[PDB]
């Protein structure tokens, strides 16, 4: 392994206005989008499961 | 039992409940002394145009208002603890009666001599006989001899309940797997009511306790007739 | 431009995703327990991992890559980790309380004795003794890793951290195996309850602590730590020590004294 | 702790400083009215004379108001203070709040 | 105690490494041997349907609802006894 | 022989509100006594006092559960 | 505390509107449910 | 950057007092209503 | 046994989950008109467990004596939640009440 | 200049207290609320057996 | 823009505003639940159904007022808004973790409202005792949803505790010692230490309840050798510190309000106030079993718990007398906030004294599980904690918003609430003395008059709450922007204007060591 | 026309507090006995007079004749 | 028994951490990590209060161990005085942009 | 005055009994005759008229002590408005009695109460102070 921390410091200090969670590049965007879709889809699914469990149908 | 517009405790039916009335009078007098002193002092602080807004020295007046409360607390604790220990002292009962809480009724077992047991259910409102008390009467009362030291043992066969009779100063939780003991001694014959005192589900409000205190000789006949 | 030394964090989505994953895991355990379904639960564990990954990733970017961890910021993190460990100690204290309450006053359903009738405790001198020597040895090897790092020695830091992780893994497989061989189960009354819940939460904390050490090992491979600035490593060592001490209390209380 | 006399003397000295500035005049008065007392005429006399060296007529009238205010419901104190200040009020041409109709609500 | 030890005239990594290889790992090796000796299959207890054990107040949420999570057929009887 | 029995006396081993163990100890004492008497061919009526005390103190459903469990071979206390 | 004059003064009549609307938002929905209690109580 | 100052440091608009009234009404009124509707849900079950 | 004693026991312990009359609707548990001389799990249009459906005993005084003492012992898997009636004499009276009442 | 309190304070006080009293007396006495007061000095006990 | 600001916040002021909005909405939920309780009791008979649906309401009332109303408002709302500003810090220590403490509460509250929607609800009491809360007497998901709701609120507050302690210890100006921080800062720090230590124990206990309900453990089930009373120990070891947690930040606010509206630069006896709060936080850990005096504990244990509980009156009396000594000699301004604080002082005192009556295990036998306990805790919560919150809200609302309230309306609001809460809870002393039990949907006829009066009281407090909404509306509707605030030299939170900019103290304060 | 006398000008708030704090005590202690004599002492005497010649058997015979007991007609 | 490979702060510290580090070596405190020591506080010897802008908030602990701190804005230009004890403060340029 | 937005940081004016000399003068911008009057103020105050003196006082201070201390009629509005709102509450209590509450139980009917009272007296409910103590058993009436 070689010490490549100076390169990363340069990338994360670049003056492009990006918040830290997106500053790594397009991969950050994808991961962010996956996480937020699963959390939001999941929360909607949990609301669905609430409504279902809220009535009896037997 | 309680009666309409009542302010304080139900009349004492046991010497220990009498002790608790006097101790509550002693404590409430103190509560009234402290609460009125605070209200008077607040009024005093708020009714003058004179001011003093510079720094005030806090090490002299602070002693009094630390030490006088401590003394007051001991004046409460001393008679409070006398009574706690009185209630715990050895008594020698002449009878032991068990009660089991259920959802939602009480059973009683008197098993010193015979296998006597029965259930005790609230009288529904629509079945009260004229002059009977809503939510308080039961079909089978807890018949007990008056003027006798009785060991009550309390448990449950399902959830927590709590067996209480305010007149006698009693409240003992009913915990499945556990056998809690309290002592009962009525100075008088009569009918003495109480109500389940631990939330136990749908009909918590609807599983009361009624003691029927009568001379030993009547208690005997009634026991025999209940077998 | 600020003239204090503290870190103004960029607005971040991970708190909201962390919160939502907690909703999904909890409502997911509900569905698994009552509606025979693992779906919500697996979504929530997924989002929970994704959230932890990106959150701590971002803390690494902020500190190693961006230089925000001034001594004042680092001191704050010291406090935060010490307070978090304190709260984990009080969490275990509840399980020890439960253990001692049940074992000091055994009820009649148990036969009025401890261990209960029908319970054959593990021998505290067999695998539990080995687990003990494994966690203790790992306290020694992590302290070697710390000193190597302060003295600037990359290779011995990595060897020592590697040994420490290997012992945590060894403990974890010893424990998994002892769980499989134990002739009592979690449903074997209050003995099985206190035993598996207390040592199970401990097992989980060993897996967490070992994973934190693995993160430190990878950050070290990538040269993140300087010989003077390596708070991720110290937090993981304090947590590792906390994990070792709880085991000592388990081993004395539950394996030795309660056998 | 000091005597009443020594407290009063320190305050008289404070306001008598020839080149007292406006900040010091304000600080002295706002400090002094925080105490549990109505200031002696000799202190108020020195503060009014400071207002004169500072060409500040309005603050002189305000100082007389605050003396009345410090006395709260003890209504005999302010007429006594005014009496004692009369020769200074006349020398400096200071009108009292009453003479200016500033006591009317 | 001290144990039998010695040092504070020098540099820490070297000592902690000495402790790791000279005391800590030898200890783990001895306990490992000690286990890989004083082990071997304890005979299975003998079933008694005790009511404080094999508690079932709700089915578990996996399998057929009646097996514990690390169920071992050799040593963990079900409420009705050992299986298969 | 020492009847007159009104109820179980105060027992200084169990002086507190929780009486669970007083019931249990007397229940065990009765059954241990009676097993030992039959084993050693002896009396059994010497066990009576313990039966009176447990019967006084013990909820009927406890006694009856413990009795079913002894007949089942699942009583957890040593007799 | 002192303040500037109200940028958009709310007159007595507008207060009466705001008060009324606020009270009705609490009272009508609850009032509706409590009025129809016995309908649900039909098991 | 974000707007600053009175009426700008909040997640709801106070530009129009009548829109504001409607929002506050739905906000507080929904929290106040919710337990009556849940009691009703439970009564309608049996 | 004693019918009106058995009436009280039925009101307090069973009426809440059972009705007795010809007609009377299924509540938590099946209606009971015509119980005696007859097989188990046969009340028209009630959903039994398979334990109660497939029990294969005939209700009469004798089989009700055993079952009411301990329902889940007699019918393992039962959905009837009821501990049971310990007293022989109370079981006799409840049965004598049900003998009369479940048949006009 | 008189303020709101100067102009309307007497009227708010008079009308508010009049309204408050009238509506509370009315609610307490005219619509069948069961107060369950004490029977003492008021009820004639009657045979119940 | 909106999403970055309000969902992704790392700013202490906006996160405090979020907590205040959440706590205000939860207070509406709590209030409705309190009216449903008092409607059920407001005449003899059954209004709703039996005790199951009644106690689902009583249990939610309590969880909502405590976990979603009082703690979020006091600690999340006033704590986040005020603590950084009072120590000249640029934000909290962990500004992104602070945002997670907030966002855990909506899902916690959703779980609570799911508990009440499925099955028949968790009609357990807010203490959640087994076996009533176990899987036979409360089969199905409700109580597990309730447990999970408590786990999330617990995590939210533990991480909030870590953030406040680390912020208050580490982020003061370097010359400012702990003995130079305001009493409100102290009060939040001490509350934080109580949260930090008490919530994990609650967490261990409700996890054991979850595993008894779903994994066949038997911590609390006698059949496996467990003990229902072990759950009560664990619960109350959290639950007594929990009541000090609900009041301590209120004590801090009251010291600020009483000082401010007395025209003083500081509270009387500052070091005595710090000592009293530290003494109260410590003693609040060693008294929990006074919630268990009827469970069957030995007499010596009951004697110890009686005595240790009373001792807490001494440091608390020092705070009440020090507030009076603060008023002494003040230039009293009768603002609405001061009126809240004076009502707090007297009414909290009354509630603390009935707590001392309850501390005596001998008398508590007859008062336990009766309305006398309910009277006690509503005097210290529905007057105490709530009055300190309303006093703090009226006092600081122009700082947070930039706009002033109409003071006449706010005084009107105080008067109505004062009458309502006293009419509601005062008669509950008589009901408790005379034997009326807690958690009852109906009562023997003799208890009619006081129940009737108490329910009428609850409607007057409703009218106050409605009026409060209108008053906040009027303020935002009128837009009177703050000009001058007095006493800024001893109230640093005001010195950046109203509202302060999004970033404050970007340049820290200068403080000499001297 | 005759000077006004010099009045007391110092410690006016403190003088006020020292005068009134005595009364605060007396009114609150003051109530003193009131609860004590009007409520407590009356209670002690009520229980002592009730039981001084109480006849528990005559009390029971009265209740029995009134038909109140399940155990005793 | 040893070799190297671990970077130092001097080689690898960056951003504000590095600025604080380099400034500490020169005895400088641009990010306000240390408490300043008071001067005699007279008009002739005022406390010098660095600011990067035209005003800064001062807290004055007027006597040692006061629990009450007196706060006020100090403005660019002529020295101002604590309103409680009168000690003098004067704003001076930051330097601070270093 | 183009002092408005950095203004919170500037010294400001307050009328308060306990801070008689505020940090700034009330009037910020003077007219010509007010400036002439400030210059005249540097000479003997005896040469100033009453009106000039009041003017100098009003340049420096907004309200006199007597103004800032005046009592107001606010309590009338506050007490009367509180009573109005508590009276409105009774309207709600009327509606709830009329439309939420059904039948009170039959045990509150006058005949039930007459018989229940006798039975309470026959069992001597609270015979020491609370209830039956108030019954005269000899004369068979309530005690006077
Ligand atoms: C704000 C919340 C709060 C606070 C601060 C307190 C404070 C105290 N409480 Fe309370 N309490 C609760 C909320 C709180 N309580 C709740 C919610 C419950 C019920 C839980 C449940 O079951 O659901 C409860 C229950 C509870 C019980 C259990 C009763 C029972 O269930 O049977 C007891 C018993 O000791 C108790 C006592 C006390 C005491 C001694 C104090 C002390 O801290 C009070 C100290 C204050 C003073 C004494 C007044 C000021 C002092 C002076 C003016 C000095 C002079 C005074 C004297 C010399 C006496 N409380
Ligand atoms: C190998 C050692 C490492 C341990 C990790 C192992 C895997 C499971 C997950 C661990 C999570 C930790 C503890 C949760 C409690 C129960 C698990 C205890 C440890 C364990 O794994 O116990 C097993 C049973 O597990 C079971 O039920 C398994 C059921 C899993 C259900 C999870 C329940 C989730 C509980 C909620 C946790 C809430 C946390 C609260 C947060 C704090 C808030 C501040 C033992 O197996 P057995 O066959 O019964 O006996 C062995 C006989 N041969
Ligand atoms: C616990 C706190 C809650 C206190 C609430 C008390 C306040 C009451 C407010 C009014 O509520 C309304 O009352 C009407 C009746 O007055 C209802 O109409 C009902 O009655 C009308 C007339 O009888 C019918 O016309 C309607 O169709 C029928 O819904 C209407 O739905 C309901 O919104
Ligand atoms: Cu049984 Cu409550
Ligand atoms: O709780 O007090
Ligand atoms: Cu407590
Ligand atoms: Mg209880
Ligand atoms: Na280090
Ligand atoms: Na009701
Ligand atoms: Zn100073």
């Amino acid at each position: 392994f070689e010490n490549r921390v100076a390169e990363k410091q340069k990338l994360f200090q670049e003056d492009n206005g990006l918040p830290v969670h997106l500053k790594g590049g397009a991969t950050d965007n994808i991961l962010y989008r996956v996480t937020m879709t699963l959390c939001l889809g999941g929360t909607l699914y949990s609301l669905y499961c609430l409504g279902w469990a809220s009535f009896p149908h037997k | 039992m309680a009666y309409p517009m009542q302010l304080g405790f139900q009349d004492a039916t046991s010497p220990i409940m009498e002790e608790l009335l006097h101790f509550h009078d002693h404590t409430l007098m103190i509560v009234f002394l402290i609460s009125s002193l605070v209200l008077y002092i607040i009024s005093l602080m708020l009714t003058t145009k004179l001011t003093h807004t510079s720094t005030m020295d806090a090490q002299e007046v602070e002693t009094i208002w630390t030490i006088l409360p401590a003394i007051i607390l001991i004046l409460i604790a001393l008679p409070s603890l006398r009574i706690l220990y009185m209630m715990d002292e050895i008594n020698n009962p002449s009878l032991t009666v068990k009660t089991m809480g259920h959802q939602w009724y009480w059973s009683y077992e008197y098993t010193d001599y015979e296998d006597l047991s029965f259930d005790s259910y609230m009288i529904p409102t629509s079945e009260l006989k004229p002059g009977e008390l809503r939510l308080l009467e039961v079909d089978n009362r807890v018949v007990l001899p008056m003027e006798m030291t009785i060991r009550m043992l309390v448990s449950s066969e399902d959830v927590l309940h709590s067996w209480a009779v305010p007149s006698l100063g009693l409240k003992t939780d009913a915990i499945p797997g556990r056998l809690n003991q309290t002592t009962l001694m009525s100075s008088r014959p009569g009918l003495y009511y109480g109500q389940c005192s631990e939330i136990c589900g749908s009909n918590h409000s609807f599983m009361p306790i009624v003691l029927e205190l009568v001379p030993l000789k009547y208690f005997e006949k009634w026991s025999a007739s209940m077998l | 431009h600020q003239t204090h030394a503290y870190h103004m964090v960029n607005p971040s989505p991970w708190p909201l995703t962390g919160a939502l994953s907690a909703l999904l895991m909890t409502s997911g355990l509900t569905m698994w327990f009552h509606f025979n379904s693992m779906t919500l639960l697996m979504i929530g564990l997924t989002t929970n991992m994704l959230t932890m990954y990106q959150w701590w990733r971002d803390v690494i970017r902020e500190s190693t890559f961006q230089g925000h961890h001034t001594p004042a910021v680092q001191k704050g993190l010291r406090y935060g980790m010490i307070l978090f460990i304190i709260s984990e100690v009080l969490f275990f204290t509840g399980f020890f309380w439960a253990f001692y309450h049940s074992s000091l006053a055994p009820t009649p359903e148990l036969g009025g004795c401890w261990p209960p009738t029908g319970i054959h405790p593990l021998n505290p001198l067999e695998v539990p003794l080995l687990n003990t020597s494994v966690l203790l040895a790992s306290g020694v090897s992590i302290t070697w890793a710390h000193h190597s790092l302060m003295e600037g020695d990359r290779k011995h830091m990595l060897q020592a951290l590697f040994i420490t992780i290997t012992l945590g893994v060894y403990f974890t497989l010893l424990q998994a195996s002892e769980y499989y061989e134990a002739p009592f189960t979690i449903s074997d009354g209050v003995y099985g309850s206190t035993f598996f819940v207390a040592t199970g939460f401990h097992g989980l904390h060993v897996i967490i602590g070992s994973t934190f050490l693995i993160v430190c090992f990878f950050r070290q491979l990538k040269f993140h730590f300087t010989s003077n600035h390596h708070f991720g490593f110290e937090a993981a060592a304090w947590y590792w020590h906390f994990v070792d001490v709880v085991w000592l209390f388990l081993y004395v209380s539950i394996y030795w004294w309660g056998s | 702790h000091e005597t009443d006399e020594e407290f009063d003397a320190r305050w008289v000295t404070y306001f008598n400083k020839p080149d007292i500035d406006a900040w010091e005049l304000r600080k002295g008065m706002n400090t002094l009215v925080g105490y549990d007392l109505v200031p002696e005429p000799k202190i108020i006399d020195a503060a009014l004379r400071a207002c004169r060296r500072l060409n500040d007529f309005a603050s002189a009238v305000r100082i007389l108001e605050v003396v009345k205010d410090k006395a709260g419901p003890h209504k005999e104190i302010y007429p006594y203070v005014i009496q004692e200040l009369r020769p200074t009020l006349n020398e400096l041409g200071i009108s009292t709040p009453e003479e200016l109709g500033l006591d009317k609500v | 105690a001290s144990a039998a030890k010695g040092d504070h005239g020098g540099t820490g990594a070297r000592t902690w490494r000495f402790l790791t290889f000279g005391l800590a790992l030898p200890s783990v090796a001895l306990c490992t041997l000690n286990s890989w000796l004083h082990s071997g299959h304890r005979e299975r207890p003998a079933f008694i349907p005790y009511h404080h054990l094999r508690i079932r107040t709700k089915p578990f949420s996996w399998g057929d609802g009646n097996h514990t999570f690390f169920h071992n057929p050799r040593v963990n009887p079900l409420p009705t006894g050992y299986e298969k | 022989k020492i009847k007159n029995y009104q109820t179980a006396p105060f027992d200084s081993r169990f002086p507190n509100q929780n009486q669970t163990r007083n019931c249990w100890q007397n229940y065990l004492d009765f059954h241990r006594c009676e097993k030992a008497m039959t084993a050693k061919g002896g009396d059994v009526s010497v066990c009576e006092w313990y039966r009176r005390v447990y019967k006084s103190l013990c909820p009927i459903s406890w006694v009856s559960t413990w009795d079913d469990r002894r007949a089942e071979g699942t009583f957890p206390g040593k007799i | 505390i002192t303040a500037k004059p109200a940028k958009t003064p709310t007159s007595p009549k507008e207060q009466a509107i705001g008060l009324s609307v606020t009270f009705l938002s609490f009272l009508l929905p609850a009032g509706w449910v409590l009025y129809h209690l016995d309908n649900y109580k039909k098991s | 950057h974000y707007e600053e100052g009175p009426g700008k440091n909040i997640p709801f608009s106070v530009e129009n007092k009548w829109r504001l009234l409607a929002m506050m009404t739905l906000f507080f009124g929904s929290g106040f209503a919710a337990p009556f509707f849940i009691v009703r849900h439970q009564l309608l079950k049996k | 046994g004693d019918v009106e004693k058995g009436k009280k026991i039925f009101v307090q312990k069973c009426a809440q989950c059972h009705t007795v009359e010809k007609g009377g609707k299924h509540k938590t548990g099946p209606n009971l008109h015509g119980l005696f001389g007859r097989k188990t799990g046969q009340a028209p249009g009630f959903t039994y467990t398979d334990a109660n459906k497939n029990k294969g005993i005939t209700w009469k005084e004798e089989t009700l004596m055993e079952y009411l003492e301990n329902p889940k012992k007699y019918i393992p898997g039962t959905k009837m939640i009821f501990a049971g009636i310990k007293k022989k004499t109370e079981r006799e009276d409840l049965i004598a009440y049900l003998k009369k009442a479940t048949n006009e | 200049a008189p303020d709101f309190h100067d102009k309307y304070g007497n009227a708010v006080l008079a009308s508010g207290a009049t309204f408050c009293v009238a509506v509370w007396v009315y609610m307490a006495t005219q619509i069948g609320i069961e107060w369950n007061p004490s029977p003492v000095g008021r009820v004639t006990p009657k045979e119940w057996r | 823009m909106f999403i970055n600001r309000w969902l992704f916040s790392t700013n202490h002021k906006d996160i405090g505003t979020l907590y205040l909005l959440f706590g205000a909405w939860a207070g509406m939920v709590g209030t409705a639940l309190s009216l449903l309780i008092r409607a059920e009791l407001g005449q003899p008979g059954t209004l709703l159904g039996d005790d199951q649906i009644y106690n689902v309401v009583v249990t939610a009332h309590a969880f909502v007022m405590i976990f979603f109303m009082v703690m979020p408002i006091m600690i999340g709302g006033f704590g986040n808004w005020l603590v950084p500003l009072m120590i000249g810090a640029p934000d909290m220590a962990f500004p992104r973790m602070n945002n997670m403490s907030f966002w855990l509460l909506p899902p916690s509250f959703l779980l609570l409202l799911a508990s009440s929607m499925v099955e028949a609800g968790a009609g357990t009491g807010w203490t959640v005792y087994p076996p009533l809360a176990g899987n036979l007497a409360h089969a199905g998901a409700s109580v597990d949803l309730t447990i999970f709701s408590l786990h999330l609120a617990g995590v939210s507050s533990i991480l909030g505790a870590i953030n406040f302690i680390t912020t208050i210890i580490n982020m003061k100006p370097p010359a400012m010692s702990q003995y130079q921080t305001p009493l409100f800062v102290w009060s939040v720090m001490i509350t934080a230490v109580l949260l930090l230590l008490s919530l994990p124990v609650l967490a261990a206990g409700i996890t054991m309840l979850l595993t008894d309900r779903n994994l066949n453990t038997t911590f609390f089930d006698p059949a496996g050798g467990g003990d229902p009373i072990l759950y009560q120990h664990l619960f109350w070891f959290f639950g007594h510190p929990e009541v000090y947690i609900l009041i301590l930040p209120g004590f801090g606010m009251i010291s600020h309000i009483v000082t401010y509206y007395s025209g003083k630069k500081e509270p009387f006896g500052y070091m005595g106030m710090v000592w009293a709060m530290m003494s109260i936080g410590f003693l609040g850990f060693i008294v929990w079993a006074h919630h268990m005096f009827t469970v069957g504990m030995d007499v010596d244990t009951r004697a110890y718990f009686t005595s240790a509980t009373m001792i807490i009156a001494i440091p608390t009396g020092v705070k009440v007398f020090s507030w009076l000594a603060t008023l002494h000699g003040g230039n009293i301004k009768w603002s609405p906030a001061m009126m809240w604080a004076l009502g707090f002082i007297f009414l909290f005192t009354v509630g603390g004294l009935t707590g001392i009556v309850l501390a005596n295990s001998s008398l508590d036998i007859v008062l336990h599980d009766t309305y006398y306990v309910v009277a006690h805790f509503h005097y210290v919560l529905s007057m105490g904690a709530v009055f300190a919150i309303m006093g703090g809200f009226v006092h600081w609302f122009p700082l947070f918003s930039g706009y002033t309230l109409n003071d006449t309306w706010a005084k009107i609001h105080f008067a109505i609430m004062f009458v309502g809460v006293n009419m509601t809870f005062f008669p509950q002393h008589f009901l408790g003395l005379s034997g009326m039990p807690r958690r009852y949907s109906d009562y023997p006829d003799a208890y009619t008059m006081w129940n009737t009066i108490s329910s009428m009281g609850s409607f007057i407090s409703l009218t106050a709450v409605m009026l409060m909404v209108f008053i906040i509306w009027e303020a935002f509707a009128s837009k009177r922007e703050v000009l001058t605030v007095d006493l800024t030299t001893t109230n640093l939170e005001w010195l950046n204007g109203c509202p302060p900019p999004y970033h404050t103290f970007e340049e820290p304060t200068y403080v000499n060591l001297k | 026309s005759t000077a006004l006398a010099k009045p007391q000008m110092r410690g006016l708030l403190a003088r006020r507090l020292r005068f009134h704090i005595v009364g605060a005590f007396m009114v609150s202690l003051g109530f003193a006995t009131f609860y004590k004599f009007a409520v407590a002492e009356k209670r002690k005497k009520a229980y002592a007079d009730f039981y001084r010649n109480y006849d528990s058997m005559k009390d029971f015979e009265e209740m029995r004749k009134a038909g109140i007991f399940q155990s005793a007609k | 028994a040893s070799g190297g490979g671990v970077p130092t702060d001097e080689e690898q510290a960056t951003g504000l951490e590095r600025e604080v580090m380099l400034a500490a070596r020169k005895g400088q405190d641009p990010y306000n990590i240390l408490a300043p020591k008071a001067t005699s506080g007279t008009k002739e010897d005022p406390n010098l209060v660095p600011s990067i802008t035209n005003k800064r908030i001062v807290g004055c602990i007027c006597e040692e161990d006061n629990s009450t701190v007196i706060w006020f804005w100090l403005h660019k230009g002529e020295a101002q005085r604590c309103p409680s004890c009168g000690t003098h403060y004067k704003l001076v340029p930051h330097q601070l942009a270093h | 005055s183009v002092v408005k937005s950095e203004d919170y940081a500037l010294p400001s004016y307050v009328d308060r009994r306990d801070y008689p000399l505020p940090d700034v003068a009330h009037v910020k911008n003077l007219s010509a005759s007010q400036k002439a009057l400030k210059e005249k103020e540097k000479a003997s105050w005896s040469s100033l008229s009453i009106d000039e003196k009041v003017e100098l006082y009003r340049l420096k201070f907004k309200e006199s002590f007597a103004e800032m201390n005046r009592s107001t009629n606010e309590w009338k509005t506050v007490v009367g408005a509180a009573m109005f709102f508590i009276g409105f509450t009774a309207l709600l209590l009327i509606w709830e009695k009329h439309y939420v509450y059904g039948p009170i139980p039959h045990t509150f009917e006058e005949e039930w109460v007459a018989k229940q009272t006798k039975r309470m007296l026959d069992m001597k409910v609270a015979p020491i102070q609370g209830f039956s103590a108030k019954w005269d058993y000899d004369k068979n009436e309530w005690k006077k």
